[PDB]
């Protein structure tokens, strides 16, 4: 879903669009994430507290299956006890700043579910490669 | 009531101090101990 | 960069980094006045009569 356009498509520029649309644009907010006689420190410890975000969001990604890919699949299945909405009303009705408010007390029961997944595959894997 | 045998372990000390003019100086006192302060070499 | 179909609520009475601004300029304004002169040996005794007038 990209189309010819002249205009810049900068950071955070699809942000009130529905979240069909703001995925097609996601390198945009992934890039301008990092780069941007006492002043100095604050200087400092701004950029290391940039670094230090940055790194933080790699692990949470690289613990699970996607280390590069940017947009990933996995295989823990959508409980419906969480949204219980149909799939037609969230990708061409709502956006993120809306998604996230309704899924935010459901959040940190799938990254768990998220790391044992990816650690039950890793070790499946394993026991793949040593029956061979 | 000073003692002879035993010692005071204070002394009262007044000396001239500056004042917050770069003038004017004043007398004031105070209490010093004896580990405090040390006679130089009647006064 | 304008931000359409967007909406947020906005408070500046409990905003931020206006505190940030005045503590820094309070800072910034006692910083250059280190390498200044203190008037200490000025405290003195001034003998003042009226300008001629
Ligand atoms: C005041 O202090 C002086 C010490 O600077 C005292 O002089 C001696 O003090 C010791 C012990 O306090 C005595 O054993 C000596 O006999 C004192 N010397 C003399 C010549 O008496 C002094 O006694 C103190 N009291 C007074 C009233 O001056
Ligand atoms: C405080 O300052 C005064 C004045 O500068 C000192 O008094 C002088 O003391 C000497 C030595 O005894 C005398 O020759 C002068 O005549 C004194 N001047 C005056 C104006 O009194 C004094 O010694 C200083 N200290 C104390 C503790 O008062
Ligand atoms: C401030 O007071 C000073 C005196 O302390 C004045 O200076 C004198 O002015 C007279 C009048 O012309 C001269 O004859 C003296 O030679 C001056 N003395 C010095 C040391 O300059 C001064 O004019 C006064 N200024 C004002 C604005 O009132
Ligand atoms: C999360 O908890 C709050 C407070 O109990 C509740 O109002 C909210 O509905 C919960 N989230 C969801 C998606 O139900």
């Amino acid at each position: 879903a990209v189309g010819i356009g002249a205009v810049f498509l900068g950071f955070l520029g699809a942000a009130g669009s529905t979240m069909g649309a703001a995925s097609m644009t996601l390198t945009v907010q992934a890039r301008n994430l990092l780069s941007g006689t006492v002043w100095g420190i604050k200087q400092l410890q701004a950029r290391v507290l940039a670094v230090e975000r940055y790194l933080r969001d790699q692990q949470l990604l690289g613990i699970w299956g996607c280390s590069g890919k940017l947009i990933c699949c996995t295989n823990v299945p959508w409980n419906s006890s969480w949204s219980n909405r149909n799939l037609s009303e969230i990708w061409d009705n709502m956006t993120w700043l809306q998604w996230d408010k309704e899924i935010s007390n459901y959040t940190q029961i799938i990254y768990g579910l998220l790391e044992e997944s990816q650690n039950q595959q890793e070790k499946n894997e394993q026991d793949l490669l040593a029956l061979d | 009531n000073i003692t002879d045998d035993m010692r005071g372990e204070l002394k009262n000390c007044s000396f001239n101090m500056t004042t917050e003019l770069r003038d004017k100086k004043q007398k004031v006192y105070s209490l010093f101990y004896r580990l405090d302060v040390v006679q130089i070499n009647s006064n | 960069i304008h931000l359409e179909n967007v909406t947020e609520e906005f408070n500046m009475w409990k905003n931020n980094m206006v505190e940030q601004m005045h503590t820094d300029i309070i800072s910034l304004w006692d910083q250059s006045l280190k390498p200044c002169v203190k008037l200490t040996p000025l405290c003195v005794t001034l003998q003042c009569t009226n300008v001629t007038n």
